[PDB]
């Protein structure tokens, strides 16, 4: 219909009633549709504070890549319109990890060139000078040696 | 001829009364395809003298040797000439195979004692053993897998690691190969100069590979500028283990270009292989800073004196003041110039950074210094010990 307001309400009040941490892949969903529908609204606040408090918690639990990068493609859309380029630098440093082990090497060889891309954007990066270091991070694709 | 059958009957028989790892029919094989008193292998203590003259064809022979051959000798020396000989023969294709037909816990651990690697005595397999698959498969294949295999002899190396030379040398080895091959012509200088230290007292002393690794040292060395100047070619031998001339007659043309400054002996020095490689001639410029800038600093300083002008090292260099300063702005990035340069003086305040290293004037120097120290040392002492 277009009602984002009212949608964005009736989800305010349901996710924190249903479930404290019983079962996290029901809360995840309904937890998505807020985000999707608080990038639209400009009320970019409600979905950081709530994307932070479900990833520690996915983190803790047993390990499932893809709800974490659910969360991450959401963010970055509400990154953008505001601008810090370290936030971003952050959130995709441990969602590096999970894809470290997880996750075949053609996804995670342009995450990297992408977290040391965040830090030459914002002035210096004390997050940086971990990542420089590897070694793959000097061998291998075009985008890698670019970057470094 | 007829060698190959003399000693590994004498030694067998000798040993054991029972001829343990010796069979007849074998024998008259080797004596059919040689007529030289080596022989292409052999066994036991014989096989480390009698290597080819051609390349090793009888390493399959060798096998059926190799089930026999621990009741006469140790199981530790098969490894040290078989897996050697597997590189040497260049059959890739068979060189990958017999690894795997060896393996590790099979035929390598029953009872034995383990020492591991084996390029120069003698150990136990394994270590050897990881150590020729990666090899094979770096000079073959990509160069991502390759990396990959240097990874886990890396890994290998550090969890066992052994007194000899042997394991460290063939660390070395395996590692120079990909370096050689990237335009990373820095690190393989490096490289290859650890090299050279280990390989001269022991392990690989044929003159194949001193004439490999030299050849190697020259060429890197004009490419890098990543470790000091022309010192390290001097204390370490790359033209009198092997020949003084045929591309290491560069080496005394690059001695004289360096002092000089003389960017057209730069030019008649290289010879087209060299030369055609896009990396080498930036180097060039590093290489000549790093050696004047530490002539004019060392004539300076006598007690503490480090000034040193814009005129100094616009001479030496043979550039005007533009292309100096930004020349030493280049330079200082690196690292390789720990002063600082103050643009509106047109003075140069260096802070050391120099290695002062090789000595022959520097002693007699330094010599003069100790003493007047310790005079100056003395008085004070002398005021102490008065009240």
């Amino acid at each position: 219909e277009g009602k984002i307001d009212e949608a964005a309400d009736i989800l305010c009040e349901l996710q924190v009633e249903t479930y404290g941490s019983m079962e996290m892949s029901e809360k995840i969903q309904f937890i998505l549709e807020q985000m999707e529908l608080s990038i639209l609204k400009g009320d970019y606040s409600q979905a950081t504070v709530l994307s932070r408090k479900i990833l520690k918690k996915t983190f803790k639990n047993p390990k499932y890549e893809s709800l974490k990068l659910e969360y991450y493609n959401l963010l970055v859309k509400i990154s953008l319109h505001k601008r810090e380029y370290l936030e971003v630098a952050q959130y995709l440093q441990e969602i590096y990890q999970t894809d470290a082990i997880k996750s075949d090497e053609a996804k995670w060889k342009p995450v990297l060139s992408h977290i040391v891309y965040f830090l030459v954007l914002s002035p210096y990066g004390n997050l940086q000078n971990d990542l420089i270091h590897k070694i793959q991070n000097d061998n291998n694709l075009k985008k890698l040696e670019s970057q470094e | 001829m007829f060698n190959n059958h003399e000693i590994d009957t004498i030694l067998s028989t000798l040993r054991m009364e029972a001829d343990p790892s010796l069979h007849p029919l074998f024998e008259q094989f080797e004596k059919f395809y040689e007529e030289k008193l080596w022989f292409q292998l052999s066994e036991s203590l014989t096989k480390f003298f009698d290597d080819a003259k051609s390349t090793p064809l009888r390493l399959r022979l060798y096998d059926n040797f190799v089930s026999k051959f621990y009741d006469k000798i140790n199981q530790l020396s098969v490894v040290k000439y078989l897996l050697a000989s597997l590189k040497d023969s260049k059959d890739f294709d068979e060189s990958l195979k017999y690894l795997d037909d060896l393996k590790a816990q099979f035929q390598e651990l029953d009872s034995k004692k383990q020492r591991n690697n084996g390029s120069k005595d003698h150990g136990d397999g394994i270590l050897l053993i990881d150590s020729e698959i990666a090899r094979t498969y770096l000079l073959k294949n990509d160069l991502v897998k390759a990396r990959d295999l240097l990874d886990d002899l890396e890994k290998t190396l550090d969890k066992k690691d052994s007194i000899p030379l042997r394991i460290t040398n063939s660390f070395y080895s395996t590692n120079s190969q990909y370096f050689k091959f990237k335009n990373d012509f820095n690190s393989f200088y490096y490289t290859s100069l650890l090299y050279l230290s280990t390989l001269e007292p022991s392990t690989s002393i044929t003159l194949a590979e001193r004439q490999q690794l030299a050849y190697d040292l020259s060429i890197s060395a004009l490419l890098g500028d990543k470790i000091y100047n022309f010192g390290e070619l001097l204390h370490h031998p790359i033209m009198e283990t092997i020949v003084n001339d045929s591309n290491y007659d560069w080496l005394f043309q690059l001695l004289n270009a360096l002092t000089v400054g003389d960017f057209d002996k730069f030019d008649s020095l290289i010879k087209v292989q060299i030369s055609k490689i896009p990396i080498l001639a930036q180097h060039e410029s590093f290489l000549r800073q790093k050696i004047c800038l530490m002539t004019l600093i060392e004539t300076v300083f006598v007690k503490n004196i480090r000034m040193l002008s814009f005129e100094d090292i616009s001479k030496a260099t043979h550039l005007p003041k533009d292309n100096v300063e930004h020349l030493v702005m280049r330079a200082i990035s690196l690292g390789l110039l720990k002063g600082s340069i103050d643009q509106v003086n047109e003075l140069v305040t260096i802070s050391w950074v120099q290695p002062r290293i090789i000595s022959g004037d520097q002693i007699t120097k330094m010599k003069d210094r100790l003493v007047e120290w310790n005079d100056q040392v003395e008085k004070l002492g002398k005021k102490m010990e008065a009240r």
